[PDB]
């Protein structure tokens, strides 16, 4: 089947359909608000790493709060909620492209663009890994070029549909 | 610092998954040979690639071992997940445990086309549990190791190489039961 | 994967490209015909408990008709259609939200909106039920308006690209 | 009667889930303790959760009642499908049954933390095949009741308290296999 | 030469599947009766309904075949595979093998509601494996055939009735376990 | 899970985005390639059986040059990946088509329209079966008048959200 978990709402107001990674969640110990654009992808999209790791942080904190937690794990629950948090698939796909050589996500890193100005940012994609190492960012430079070519084109559409409505 | 259309300005950050730990195992690994999974805060596997084998009998006592049920119920879980996903499994004798107090000890013998042994199925479980980064044909795997041995531990900072991950035991959850051969012919 | 199965033609012939709920498949003992409009988001939405209801309403009548129906019962047939039928997941998040006491889904009840003038409707959601009975409407009334919002802008939308094609 | 926008009413219906009896089996629940399964509008499987044993012996001679093959065989699936979805089921001895005549009888043995017991296991199977309507830690369940009895029954009005469903039976079915223990090196 | 809308033309093309036998077993069919399922250019098996039989014991020594390991690892996970997924296999005897030297010879035995055989599902598997193109209630099948057998064989253009494709297979691929029976209470 | 195999670079500089199928791909051995738009979809579509041989043969050409190939087969590779190339349940379709009377697509042969003048193509669809044939070009001629249909709209949609940007 296909995930379904609906991910809980935003502590942050700034984000009002967003989400918001808290200083533990991230190894820079600060707080990052995405936008509600950035988020309504993770419901369609099946590719997007960084939406099964936003289900599976949402799933740990909605489980820790509303079911008394023990240190004993009960690894049942994850066992049967996995294919409903995450893509197993895209797991498949980053280990087919380790074993042929091609750069890969290891699911820890992530980048994104930020419209410094406005404070809109896009959908963070995983870093990729080769040989070992993080790959340069000269070597996917287009995808990034790309990233913003996207969120040009979008906006524009938008505000074109918005001067047609009114 | 880097900027791209004169104004988007490039961001990176990195999860902590280290803070999954309550609700699902973590992998890591410490290098090539050495990896853990740890259950919690308290408990854990580690997993070696080692030429000094720790157990010289071909027993694996799993039925008694169940009825006395003093092992961690978890622990047998992700073991059970582990030799379920290896593929083509054929020769018992290469697996012998030992399971008395509760306690959880597994040794397969690796020593033997390279292709078609338990060396290269075990070898490729290993691989995809921790997934922490000889050549052979294909997907296969050789190394030099006689041992992959797979002990309860308690917590220890020991992820050395890699970051702690829940991607390998989740991606391996699908793989289980999916290559194994029949045995006889009423399962 | 994903469900598969292609919804059989409506008889009735108000709905050309919709679906038709007979007497015998509602509790009010009435028809139900819904137009092509809603009945087309089900063959793309992963979340739509509706529509896998439909899906299997649909399949248990094609295999009455075009199979020989006998009282034993071939449960291998619904055994390999489940997953072509259903998004089994959906399934598994309603018992998530069951069992940390989130008010869930057990596909019952539906509701949905009906322009009295014109006679569209929306695709039905599903009545969620807490603490063994149904929710009162004035708990869930942030979301009808929400559907009456989207039945709004996706009709204003739609003529605007005619008037843009004229 | 409750206006929407000015120009929506809102309306209901509720879906004669009953009318799928030929295609797919329907579950339904009597009370907190008695369950039922129909398959087609003849037969069925009773689960009542109960004080009063049937079965006093330690036998549950699955392999025999094969051979014969008497019983029907939608039921033996059922049977199968719910024992399949227990996890982690250690304890051989709390599970008996009778088959002869190609009747269907199994008996669960549920007297005995008690998340690691055969009682929470078949009882979250029990709860999940009917999902018609004491607490522990994280999904855990506990009852006072220490039998579970599964017997076949034919057809009669039994959802008294919630309506037949397929949901419990399709969704357990994606349960079966995914936490059995390994009791043997080869399956 | 079939012009649609004016200015539309209707073009086809057919895919040579065969080009895919490095990487995936294809399967196809002679006639009603027999079919093919080639692993490379090299080996495969022949699938023959039959009225001869070639095994006359009651054995099949799956166990012993496993530990000699002399026989071809990609066939052995066929069979399994097509073994796993036969629905409600219920009648050990109805199955014999041969397996010395290395070699794969499996026969099952078809003879006998018809619906709730093992020539039934079996025959429904075979018809799945192959999907190359009397009837009875439901989706069950019935044919005039005493036997099938499988046996290995090596590479010839055996596909006059159905293109090589490997759709069969991998469409099987999800039907393993599906449908098996519980012969104990710990698997 | 959903399939993620994202195709490979079409060689052909006709197609910038596109796909190619070389002579030995195809019965008639001549060289198909088909534009950005067509392939397009096959990222986000989940019912295209033409997608799916795509994705096959795709994974066949990267494995047989990434990997040492040997006459021995790793039936362990394409039994792992097969989930990430292929909708196993659009075969149970299929299969469920074809006991039930249904025509159906044994996934060998595809038809498209052509844009003579222009050369842009539609997405290949199967030519589904019956009763041990293919299905005569009447018996689904509306299938191709939509086909164009849509093929017309989509592209004036296009040309209108173009006039709207200049
Ligand atoms: C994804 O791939 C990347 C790139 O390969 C990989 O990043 C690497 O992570 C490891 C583990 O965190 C880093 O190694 C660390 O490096 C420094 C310098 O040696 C030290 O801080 C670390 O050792 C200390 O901390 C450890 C953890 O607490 C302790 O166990 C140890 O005793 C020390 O106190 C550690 O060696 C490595 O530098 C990066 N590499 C790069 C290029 O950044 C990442 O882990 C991969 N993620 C996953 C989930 O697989
Ligand atoms: C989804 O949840 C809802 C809300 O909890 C739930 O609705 C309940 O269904 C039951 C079963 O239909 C209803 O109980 C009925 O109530 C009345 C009054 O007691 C009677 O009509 C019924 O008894 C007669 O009919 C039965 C059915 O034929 C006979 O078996 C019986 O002998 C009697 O003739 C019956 O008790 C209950 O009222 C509703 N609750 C509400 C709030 O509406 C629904 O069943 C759930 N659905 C599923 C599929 O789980
Ligand atoms: C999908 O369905 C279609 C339609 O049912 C089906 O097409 C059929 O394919 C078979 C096998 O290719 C064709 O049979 C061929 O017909 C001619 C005339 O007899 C001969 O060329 C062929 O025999 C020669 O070639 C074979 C292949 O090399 C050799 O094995 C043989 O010894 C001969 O040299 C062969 O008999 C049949 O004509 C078509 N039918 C139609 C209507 O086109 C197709 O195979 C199905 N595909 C799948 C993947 O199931
Ligand atoms: C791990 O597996 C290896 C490989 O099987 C084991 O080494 C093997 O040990 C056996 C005896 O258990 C040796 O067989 C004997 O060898 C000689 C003749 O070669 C003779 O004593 C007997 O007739 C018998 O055949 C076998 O040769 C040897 N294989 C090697 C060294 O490659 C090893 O014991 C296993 N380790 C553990 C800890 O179980
Ligand atoms: C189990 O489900 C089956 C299939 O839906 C139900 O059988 C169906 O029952 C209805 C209502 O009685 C029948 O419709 C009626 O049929 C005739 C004309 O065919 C006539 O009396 C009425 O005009 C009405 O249409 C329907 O034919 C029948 N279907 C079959 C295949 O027999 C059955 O009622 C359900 N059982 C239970 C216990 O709910
Ligand atoms: C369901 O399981 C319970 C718990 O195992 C069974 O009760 C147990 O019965 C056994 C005998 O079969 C008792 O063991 C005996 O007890 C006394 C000493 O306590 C003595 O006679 C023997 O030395 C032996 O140990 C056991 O105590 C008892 N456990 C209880 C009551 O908690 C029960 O019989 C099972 N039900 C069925 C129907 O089989
Ligand atoms: C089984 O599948 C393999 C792999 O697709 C087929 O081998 C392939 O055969 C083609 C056509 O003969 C080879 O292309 C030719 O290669 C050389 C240059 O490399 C030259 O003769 C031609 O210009 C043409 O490009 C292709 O290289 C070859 N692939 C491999 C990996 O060896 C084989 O034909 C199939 N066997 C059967 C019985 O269908
Ligand atoms: C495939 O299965 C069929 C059906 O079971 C086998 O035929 C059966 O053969 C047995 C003996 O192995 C026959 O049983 C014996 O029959 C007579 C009385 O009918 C008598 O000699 C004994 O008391 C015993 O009951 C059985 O009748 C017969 N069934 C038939 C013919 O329908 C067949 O041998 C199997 N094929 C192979 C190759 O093993
Ligand atoms: C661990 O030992 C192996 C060798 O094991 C020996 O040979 C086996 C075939 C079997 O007979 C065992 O009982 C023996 O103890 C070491 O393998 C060597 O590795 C180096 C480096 O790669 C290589 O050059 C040698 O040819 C290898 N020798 C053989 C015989 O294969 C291996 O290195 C040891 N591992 C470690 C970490 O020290
Ligand atoms: C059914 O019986 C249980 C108790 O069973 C007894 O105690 C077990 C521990 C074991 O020794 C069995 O063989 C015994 O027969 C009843 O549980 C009681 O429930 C009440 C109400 O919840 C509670 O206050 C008591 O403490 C429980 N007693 C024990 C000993 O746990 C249960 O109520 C009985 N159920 C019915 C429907 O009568
Ligand atoms: O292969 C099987 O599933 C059954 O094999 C039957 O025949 C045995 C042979 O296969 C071989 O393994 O050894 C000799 C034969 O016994 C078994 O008899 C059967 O076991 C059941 O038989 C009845 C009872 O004694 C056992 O406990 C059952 O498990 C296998 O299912
Ligand atoms: O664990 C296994 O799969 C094999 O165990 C082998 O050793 C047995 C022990 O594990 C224990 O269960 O009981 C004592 C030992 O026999 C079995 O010998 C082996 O059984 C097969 O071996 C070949 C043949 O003799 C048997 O009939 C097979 O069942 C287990 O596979
Ligand atoms: O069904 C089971 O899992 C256990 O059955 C126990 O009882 C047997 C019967 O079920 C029947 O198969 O044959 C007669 C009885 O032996 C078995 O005793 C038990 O076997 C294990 O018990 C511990 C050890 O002695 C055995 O080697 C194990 O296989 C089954 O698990
Ligand atoms: C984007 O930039 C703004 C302005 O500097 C900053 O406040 C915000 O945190 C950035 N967004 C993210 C997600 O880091
Ligand atoms: C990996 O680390 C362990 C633990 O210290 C050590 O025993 C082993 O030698 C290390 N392996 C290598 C190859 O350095
Ligand atoms: C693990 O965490 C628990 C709280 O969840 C705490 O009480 C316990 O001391 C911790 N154990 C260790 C070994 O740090
Ligand atoms: C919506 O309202 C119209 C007008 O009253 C009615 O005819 C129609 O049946 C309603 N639609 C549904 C689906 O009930
Ligand atoms: C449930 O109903 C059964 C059948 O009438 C009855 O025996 C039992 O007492 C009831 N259980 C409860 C808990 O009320
Ligand atoms: C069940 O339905 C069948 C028709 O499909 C009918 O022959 C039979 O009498 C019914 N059984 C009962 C017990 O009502
Ligand atoms: C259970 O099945 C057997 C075997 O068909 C039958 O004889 C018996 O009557 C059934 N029991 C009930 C209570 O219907
Ligand atoms: C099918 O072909 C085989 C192999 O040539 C032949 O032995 C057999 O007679 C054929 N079967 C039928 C039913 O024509
Ligand atoms: C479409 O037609 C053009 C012009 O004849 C031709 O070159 C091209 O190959 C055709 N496209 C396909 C995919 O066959």
């Amino acid at each position: 089947g296909t995930f379904t978990w609906t991910l809980s709402d935003s502590e942050g107001k700034d984000t009002p359909g967003g989400y918001c990674l808290t200083r533990w969640m991230l190894i820079e110990a600060e707080l990052k608000c995405f936008g509600n654009t950035a988020v309504a992808k993770c419901n369609e999209k099946h590719d997007e790493e960084f939406c099964d790791m936003l289900r599976l942080f949402d799933f740990n904190k909605q489980a820790i709060q509303r079911l008394k937690a023990e240190a004993q794990m009960s690894i049942q629950l994850i066992n049967k909620a996995v294919n409903a948090l995450i893509n197993d698939q895209l797991i498949m796909k980053n280990h087919l492209r380790d074993i042929m050589g091609i750069p890969y996500c290891n699911y820890s890193k992530y980048w994104y663009l930020n419209h410094t100005t406005t404070g809109r940012t896009s959908l963070p994609k995983c870093w990729l890994v080769s040989n070992g190492s993080y790959l340069n960012e000269t070597h996917f430079s287009d995808d990034i070029e790309q990233q913003a070519d996207n969120m040009i084109t979008e906006m524009l559409q938008k505000e074109y549909m918005e001067r047609q409505g009114k | 610092t880097s900027l791209y259309k004169g104004v988007y300005e490039l961001q990176t950050l990195e999860l902590n998954m280290e803070t999954l730990n309550m609700t699902m195992p973590l992998s890591c690994t410490k290098n090539n040979s050495h990896h853990y999974i740890m259950v919690g805060n308290e408990t854990g596997l580690e997993l070696t690639l080692t030429n000094t084998s720790i157990i010289n009998h071909k027993f694996c006592n799993l039925s008694d071992a169940h009825k006395k049920n003093l092992y961690d119920h978890a622990l047998m879980s992700i073991i059970s997940t582990f030799h379920l996903s290896i593929p083509n499994f054929n020769q018992y004798e290469a697996m012998s445990c030992d399971f008395n107090g509760g306690k959880i000890s597994v040794q397969y013998n690796l020593s033997h086309n390279h292709c078609g042994t338990v060396a290269n199925g075990v070898l490729q479980t290993f691989m995809r549990m921790a997934w922490g980064g000889g050549r052979g044909n294909w997907d296969c795997i050789m190394t030099s190791y006689q041992y992959l041995i797979i002990q309860n531990t308690t917590w220890e900072d020991h992820c050395q190489f890699s970051r702690p991950s829940p991607i390998g035991y989740l991606g391996l959850l699908s793989q289980r039961t999916r290559d194994i051969y029949i045995s006889r012919r009423l399962l």
